[PDB]
RNA sequence: CAUUGGUGAGCAGCGAAGGAUUUGGUGGAUUACUAGCUAAUAGCAAUCUAUUUCAAAGAAUUCAAACUUGGGGGAAUGCCUUGUUGA
């Protein structure tokens, strides 16, 4: 037998972002 | 964090050798061993019969 | 997908945990030494004591598997257990069980190194969890009964999908079905990363470096009809033979030497590539046996080249390192030698070259030319560029030794070039 | 040591409780306002957080040699050299396309014993048992009659 | 311009026209926001659902597009708008005539940048403002300090500075103080596009002629350089899946990856889309996902995936090639013909001039669907004839549907460009059929027709015979031979008795198709060009070259209407499904009603772009037409 | 989906029951699948008998007892519309309850049913055992918590913990403290030895469905999609009391120990796992097991319960636990 | 002589860098396209949980509650109802 190459279900999970709202400053 | 879990080692409970015996845990607590008037009754009353 | 295929990958993933006694009979069966019902009975202290033996044994062969005894065949691994270990851990013992292997993988035919690697299997199971280590530096022993031993009790990755028919088989894998582990591109990608990791820390061998080539060799053969298949394998191989030819040890540059040659003949690259080739040949070129082949080498790839450019002179970069390795008297002895293989190219490229850049060799052109029968159009292209040398350079007793060299044979082809030019 | 320093940075004062996201910069619960170049050095940190600092990125830079075989791998994708220069074809592979039919503007009623391409002209020459010579214009897209002769009781062998 | 009884409801079959698409997080799920024409659309990443469209056409085509959470920015000409769920929110309206280029959104800062090299400032009025409407500043790029914006971007970790990305350099621009803080030095190749990698300080530039550039803002020095020789550089991204792994999208339709970590290619996807349309103009990898999303001018939106390696050791090593998810897409140029395909409005049948049929869905954009071309094995047994290099076949001029025996035989014929004979297909099946239907007499195919049974096939030649197939067996029965020019019109009425025909040698023919005979035939004074037949009412129109439209019926063969008014050729009509009304478009760009009971024009438009067909759902509740420019189909709903 | 889950006694088995009837029984540390039945059918609850062996499951309106292959062995004609069911190990009693408002109790080594109570408070909402004493707990639409025994036709003692419906009930290993929850988004620690109110958290962001007790002590809630967990919250100092937040960080205020979410399920029910730091949660997707330290019991015993335990100590355990089956009449408070 | 019986040896015909059969996996549809989470008139999406607690409201003599049983005959001891005895 030959290797078996099998396509398996994908799933999104959630990651972390970072929020540029916090760059912003005000004097 | 700290942290730590509860941590069994398969070795000290299942022996290694085919031909030991398994090990025996005991813990006398009384939360783990209820009805303890109940079930010597009972063994009194199978003893009797 | 199902409940049971959602359990299947459970039961992988604690495959040695040894819940039970049955799961523990099963798990301490697994043996290179000793037979299932024997090894069951047996004992973590007797196994421990045997590989103690093993690894001094070992240790006098070769100093460095004296390291281990600090860490791997300690009597504190006795009470070592894997399942209960961090990750952090887990990836470092692997590390240490990796360079074993490492070491290991020479002195197989050995009969300790089988006492001492029981250690390892019993212990840290290694079968279960370092399995694809352990079948590659085993790969080339595929006829020795120990490979044998090793099937039965491991569990073949994917990529090694081959051999499932060959476990727990009287017969050994044959050669035929090698072909076909080093044919698949993702298993050619495993292999070229643990053979990189032997040439970074000097591990390689004779043995090693024999079976891989044939099986680098013959899985070219077996794509040759498939061009597209082919062109494939040239980022893989080729990056192979690059840093075999960066090891310093000569073996593996004989090994590189055998792969390119193989290569240009079931392929034809851009001179680029070759020429690439000679200055990777060429710059870690120091030892007697590398260099005969090296030279063999470099004449067959000017061989394959079929395009325009073909005879052109080498670089200046090229030439000048080619001199260093190989002088002038080399090659003379080179071709002097009745069989010599076919370089007519290689030499219409280096003739033209020394013209190019060096006048004080022009007298050994004349004796090179005799010594090796260029094709029609190879001396039309030397008659042409010298022709060039008499209208720039003073003109020379040497030169002029040429020409009518050129005279003496084939009168009317120099008169053609003359026409033509000038 | 930073090419460039902006003083907006040093003089920016940002209140940390006012936002969710912004709290768990803190490093004690009294302090609720910092300047900003405290603030980007915690921001710095919490963004490591999200995105680990890779190996390529801090270890390695760029800023006759062995590696000169890998280097132009890597800057050419594809090996194989170009035919289209080369004058000599390839021993394995053959590039043959078809063309429409020759015979196909005026069909021969036998089977065709020989054929010549004419030296210079663009013409094909068709023979048979027909009895009939038959010269097609060669373009590959048309291949019209040029012009045909019969010869009575004259088959054409060649 | 404005219809009495027409009102523009949406465009069908266009995904995106190749501005680089924009994506936005709401929490853990992803959407892209692509744009179409004058429209946006967004589209869920998870199953590339249709979620919301734009609410109204802007007055420009949009050239950028930024989203960020729930709202999303579109900027047109010198005005960007801002859009919540497809409805605008507010309008930002620059005070110079130079269009929008280039469009950034960071924390309380709106940039946009303008063609003559100027960035505008729009700051937010309150802290807690959801998007910015108040101007701050204005803030100029002279030819001195750079050469023309490339992008705006904005990297992390940054206090008010906004990195300007020139053709000839990069600049740091503090956007409160609206100060020039660090200038990059001169690059030798232009620029073309610029990421932020997902470490710090850290800026990818591509590079004209096939050169990324890992430029290192803080210490302003290069850091990688990645070389892809005679190539172009689209778009790049960076996987933040906890693999360093980086895509370069090129003009020339590939799509190439790198592993940063050791300097290695994983893998090179080859023509994902078109080079005639753009190549790769947005490629972006989801953040902390494997999925990359990829976008081209080809009308087509695709999803790759990198599955786990196959190696239980060295997982790095053993990188499997990515591998297509899904996608979403439309014909990549204008559709050539159209048509309803059943009696409700849920599905209707194009052809487009890229040699693809394809069955679009009103109801839901994700039920479209490509019918596949794919051969049957012959009945005879032997080999078909053909090149081994598979091609789509030639461009559809002309089809005929019924649904009478769908699932049971083939129910669709089609008319194909200089070809000698007509292909059948099969709705069920979405499948090309296993029958072809060749016209006998040495002519092109002009016209295909079908009973309302199902059961025969009408091919009209270009040498003027009238061929009859059997769609079931695919067996020729009939041959009609009474017109010596070319059959632009058949038709059948629905009681399988009377057959009508028409061609360019003027005359009209009818025939009684049960007992095969010439019932009777009618001289027009021009050639006839088209013919569409009302089998309810027994009225068929005649499109002649002499710009008029005669309705004729069949029963009595005589001339009852004749349509004046069209100032050029009539590209197509149709009849209302009530039998009623006549809605025809010419080259004159217009597209007129007419109401047949009192023989006269009742509505006008114009169009901008000529109608090449116009079709009524058989509700009549839409109008479908096509327009020589843009790829998708404009659907008109019947204010009647 | 949604999945009801309950361990095995010793750990060593997870019994899962979906609500449209998809019943599997397996050994989850080896990945083994002992049974599973694809019953076409609304399923409520199931639960293991003496051992792995057996296991009861509450259908539409029967209660069906399997073997370990997934072989039914009895309907239960006489147990109608039984929602929750309970197995006392050391009487050898299956206990049912559900919108009959009646609390049978059935011997499964003779198969006789021992009694049968009825309740006269309608539908019951909630069910639980204390392990001490074998005394069942049940709550009502009225908002009371009654003790039963199945000696007893009338209640042992009832107990007004809610204004609303119950919820849910649990009672910790040592049978000393009782936790309920109640429609009115109130949850009530109790002392049921001395039936004294110990603390009362009166207001909850939305109405607590579960709650469960491990054997350290942890106290465990769920309100639709979350799960909180408190330490020490089983004590008579009023410091104990849960709070979700302390204000200003006082040292007194006792704040939750953990806490996650799931992000669009709504917990079903929630079991800890008997010797392991972990907490099960079944949900509408499937099950999840939520690494808790300090869960579980550390020192078990093995005499009473083994993980360890061989199919020759399985048999052996079976005949001797059966020899001395306590008398169902000795249940007393 | 007929096989509409099996197994083979070959033609005519079809016929563009091959053709035929079987099969594993994944993706899109199979109802008609208004986005994720939460304690939801808003926050979050890097979460807060160091304001998350107080206050207000909130307890039917329904103090009722198997509409849920295979048929025939009983039911010692149970359980239900009714009375009764002594506190």
């Amino acid at each position: 037998p030959k290797v078996v190459r099998e396509a398996k279900k994908v799933e999104m999970t959630e990651a972390r972002a970072y929020n540029a709202d916090a760059d912003t400053a005000k004097a | 964090m700290k942290i730590k879990t509860i941590k069994r080692s398969a070795d000290d409970y299942v022996p290694v050798k085919s031909t030991q015996e398994s090990q025996m845990p005991r813990n006398l607590n009384p939360e783990l061993h209820p009805f303890e008037r109940a079930r010597e009754y009972t063994k009194a009353l199978n003893a009797t019969k | 997908s199902s409940l049971s295929d959602q359990l299947a990958q459970v039961a992988s993933n604690n495959a040695t945990v040894a819940l039970d006694r049955k799961r523990r009979q099963k798990l301490h069966s697994a043996s290179l030494i000793y037979n299932s019902k024997t090894a069951a009975t047996q004992d973590y202290d007797f196994i421990f004591e045997n590989a103690s033996k093993a690894l001094e044994e070992l240790s006098q062969i070769e100093p460095k598997f004296a390291i281990f005894s600090r860490t791997l065949f300690s009597e504190s691994s006795i009470s070592l257990d894997r399942n209960v270990q961090t990750k952090e851990e887990i990836k470092d013992l692997d590390n240490a069980i990796n360079a074993y292997l490492l070491l290991a993988s020479s002195k197989w035919y050995l009969a300790p190194t089988l006492h001492a690697t029981e250690w390892l299997v019993r212990r840290f199971q290694i079968h279960v969890k370092n399995t694809e280590m352990l079948l590659l530096s085993t790969l080339n022993y595929y006829q020795t009964p120990v490979f044998k031993r090793i099937l039965s009790i491991i569990k073949l990755p994917p990529l090694f999908n081959c051999l499932s028919n060959f476990v727990r088989s009287e017969k050994p894998p044959t050669a035929l079905t090698m072909i076909k582990l080093f044919n698949d591109m993702d298993f050619l990608k495993l292999y070229t990363s643990y053979l990189d990791q032997c040439i970074k820390h000097n591990a390689t061998y004779t043995n090693q470096l024999l079976f891989t080539t044939c099986c680098f060799i013959n899985v070219v053969a077996f794509n040759s009809n498939n061009d597209e298949k082919l062109n494939q394998l040239v980022p893989i191989l080729l990056e192979i033979s690059a840093k075999l030819l960066a090891s310093k040890s000569k073996d593996c540059q004989i090994a590189a030497h055998t792969i390119l040659v193989v290569f240009a003949t079931a392929l034809p690259l851009k001179k680029t590539i070759i020429l690439a080739a000679m200055e990777t040949i060429l710059s870690n070129l120091d030892a007697k046996e590398a260099k005969h082949s090296a030279l063999l080498t470099i004449c067959k790839l000017f061989q394959t080249l079929k395009g325009q450019g073909n005879v052109d002179q080498l670089p200046s970069k090229i030439f000048k390192l080619f001199d260093s390795k190989f002088d002038t008297v080399s090659i003379l002895t080179f071709l002097d030698k009745e069989d010599k293989p076919v370089c007519d190219k290689f030499i219409t490229s280096y003739t033209r070259s020394i013209a190019r850049y060096d006048r004080s060799k022009l007298n050994i052109i004349l004796s090179l030319l005799k010594k090796i029968r260029l094709e029609r159009y190879e001396v039309r292209l030397i008659i042409t560029d010298l022709i060039y040398l008499s209208e720039i350079l003073e003109d020379k007793s040497q030169l002029v030794e040429l020409f009518e060299y050129f005279i003496s044979i084939n009168e009317d082809l120099v008169l053609k070039c003359l026409k033509s030019l000038g | 040591e930073a090419a460039w320093i902006d003083s907006d940075d040093e003089k920016i004062k940002v209140p940390i409780l006012v936002t969710n996201k912004t709290k768990k910069l803190r490093t004690s619960y009294n302090e609720s306002k910092i300047n900003g170049v405290h603030y980007i050095n915690r921001l710095r940190s919490q963004f490591e957080k999200i995105y680990p600092r890779p190996k390529w990125v801090d270890d390695e830079s760029d800023s006759g040699d062995i590696n000169a075989l890998t280097k132009i791998l890597s800057t050419t994708y594809n090996y194989k050299d170009t035919l289209s220069n080369s004058k000599l074809l390839p021993p394995k592979k053959l590039d043959i396309v078809r063309l429409k039919d020759a015979n196909a503007s005026h069909p021969s009623h036998s089977a065709i014993q020989s054929l010549s391409f004419h030296p210079s002209k663009p013409l094909l020459l068709t023979g048979g048992y027909d009895k009939t010579l038959r010269i097609y214009h060669i373009d590959g897209k048309t291949n019209h009659l040029v012009t045909s002769l019969h010869l009575v009781g004259s088959p054409i062998q060649t | 311009k404005n219809s009495k009884i027409f009102s523009p409801f949406r465009i069908i079959g266009n995904v995106s026209n190749g501005v680089p698409f924009a994506t936005g997080t709401l929490g853990s799920t992803f959407y892209i926001v692509t744009c179409v024409g004058k429209t946006f659309q967004i589209y869920d990443a998870n199953t590339l659902h249709l979620l919301f469209v734009s609410e109204k056409e802007t007055p420009s085509s949009i050239v950028a597009l930024s989203a960020h959470f729930h709202y999303v920015y579109a900027a047109y000409e010198n005005k960007v708008g801002i859009y919540k769920r497809g409805i605008e929110e507010h309008l930002l309206e620059l005070e110079t005539d130079a269009n929008v280029e280039h469009l950034c959104i960071f924390g309380d800062y709106l940039c946009a940048s303008t063609d003559d090299n100027s960035i505008f400032i729009y700051k937010k009025s309150d802290p807690q403002d959801k998007y910015p409407s108040e101007f701050y500043t204005k803030l100029t790029v002279t030819e001195i300090q750079g050469g023309e914006i490339v992008s705006l971007q904005h990297l992390a970790t940054y206090l008010n500075k906004l990195t300007v990305v020139t053709k000839s350099n990069v600049l740091l621009f503090n956007v409160r103080t609206g100060k020039l803080v660090f200038t990059s030095n001169e690059f030798p190749d232009q620029i073309t596009t610029a990421e932020p990698a997902p470490v710090l300080d850290i800026i990818a530039l591509g590079t004209v002629t096939g050169e990324v550039i890992m430029f290192n803002m803080r210490k302003g020095k290069r850091i990688r350089t990645i070389k892809i020789p005679q190539s172009r550089i689209s778009s790049l991204s960076f996987r933040t899946d906890g693999s360093s792994h980086l895509s370069v999208g090129t003009s020339s339709g590939d799509l190439i990856f790198y592993d940063l970590d050791r300097r290695s290619r994983i893998h090179v996807l080859k023509n994902i889309h078109r080079e005639s349309y753009g190549g790769v103009t947005q490629a972006t990898f989801l953040n902390g996902q494997p999925i990359i999303v990829t976008s081209g001018g080809d009308n087509s939106l695709k999803e790759y995936v990198f599955d786990p390696s196959l190696s239980q050791g060295s997982g790095d090593v053993v990188v499997q090639p990515p591998r297509y998810l899904r996608s979403r897409g439309g014909h990549s140029q204008p559709p050539s013909y159209i048509a309803f395909a059943d009696s409700q409005s849920h599905f209707m049948l194009s052809a487009s001039k890229d040699r693809s049929l394809w069955s679009f869905s009103l109801r839901k954009d994700a039920q479209s669907q490509e019918m596949s071309q794919r051969l049957h094995k012959k009945q005879d047994g032997g080999r078909v004839g053909g090149s081994t290099i598979k091609s789509k076949f030639p461009e559809i001029v002309a089809l005929a549907i019924e649904n009478a025996r769908i699932g049971e035989w083939e129910n669709i014929i089609t008319a194909h460009k200089d070809e000698k004979f007509a292909r059948t297909w099969d709705m069920r099946n979405k499948r090309v059929g296993r029958w072809t239907f060749d016209t006998t007499d040495d002519g092109f195919v002009k016209s295909v027709a079908m009973s309302q049974c199902g059961n025969f096939g009408f091919i009209g030649s270009s040498n003027g015979s009238i061929t009859i197939y059997n769609m079931q067996s695919g067996i020729l029965r009939k041959k009609y031979k009474l017109h010596k020019r070319a059959v632009t019109g058949i038709s059948l009425d629905g009681m399988n008795r009377k057959m009508v025909s028409c061609g360019l040698d003027g005359i009209v023919g009818f025939y009684d198709f049960n007992k095969s005979t010439l019932l009777g035939k009618l001289k027009l004074d021009a050639p006839i060009t088209a013919m569409v037949y009302h089998r309810s009412s027994d009225l068929f129109a005649l499109a002649l070259d002499d710009l008029s439209i005669v309705v004729i019926d069949a029963v009595t063969q005589r001339v009852v209407r004749q349509l004046w008014g069209h100032s050029n050729r009539i590209t197509a009509f149709d009849f209302s499904p009530e039998g009623r009304w006549i809605v025809s478009a010419s080259l004159d760009s217009t597209i007129r009603t007419w109401d047949l009971p009192t023989g006269g024009c009742i509505d006008g438009i114009i169009v901008d772009n000529v109608a090449t067909n116009v079709k009524f759902s058989p509700n009549g509740d839409l109008l479908a037409t096509t327009h020589v420019t843009g790829n998708g189909i404009c659907i008109w709903t019947n204010r009647a | 989906g949604p999945y009801h889950i309950k361990y095995a006694k010793n750990g060593t088995h997870l019994l899962i029951t979906g609500r449209k009837g998809h019943v599997a029984s397996m050994d989850w540390r080896k990945g083994q699948l002992r049974a599973e039945l694809f019953l076409n059918e609304t399923c409520h609850s199931a639960t293991y008998l003496q051992n792995e062996q057996y296991f009861a499951v509450a259908q539409k309106k029967y209660t069906f007892i399997y073997d370990h292959e997934g072989t039914e062995l009895h309907r239960l004609k006489q147990h109608i519309e039984a929602r929750h069911l309970d197995f006392l190990p050391y009487h050898y009693l299956l206990v049912t309850a559900g919108e009959t408002g009646w609390l049978k109790y059935h011997d499964v080594s003779t198969g006789q049913l021992v009694s049968e109570l009825r309740t006269k408070a309608g539908p019951t909402m909630a069910m639980a055992q204390n392990p001490w004493n074998a005394v069942m707990h049940l709550g009502h639409s009225n908002g009371t918590v009654s003790l039963w025994s199945p000696s007893m036709p009338e209640p042992l003692v009832k107990l007004l913990s809610a204004r609303g419906p119950v919820n849910s009930i649990a009672i910790d290993r040592s049978g000393y403290y009782m936790a309920t929850t109640g429609a009115d988004r109130s949850m009530k620690i109790w002392d049921i030895r001395n039936f004294k109110q110990l603390h009362s958290v009166e207001s909850l962001p939305t109405p607590g469905t579960n709650v469960s007790i491990s054997d350290t002590g942890l106290l465990a809630l769920s309100r639709g999609p979350h799960v909180t967990l408190w330490k020490d919250a089983l004590k008579l100092s009023g410091d104990s009391k849960p709070c979700f937040g302390s204000m200003g960080g006082n040292p007194h205020r006792n704040t939750p120990y953990m806490s996650h979410l799931f992000a669009g399920n709504k917990v079903e029910n929630l079991g800890f796992v008997p010797f392991e730091d972990l907490l099960g949660v079944g949900h509408q997707t499937g099950i999840t097991n939520l690494i808790v330290p300090g869960a579980g019991e550390a020192n078990y015993d093995a005499l009473e319960l083994n993980p360890f335990e061989t199919k020759k100590q399985r048999q052996e355990q079976e005949v001797r636990t059966l020899l001395n089956k306590l008398p169902a009449d000795t249940i007393t408070l």
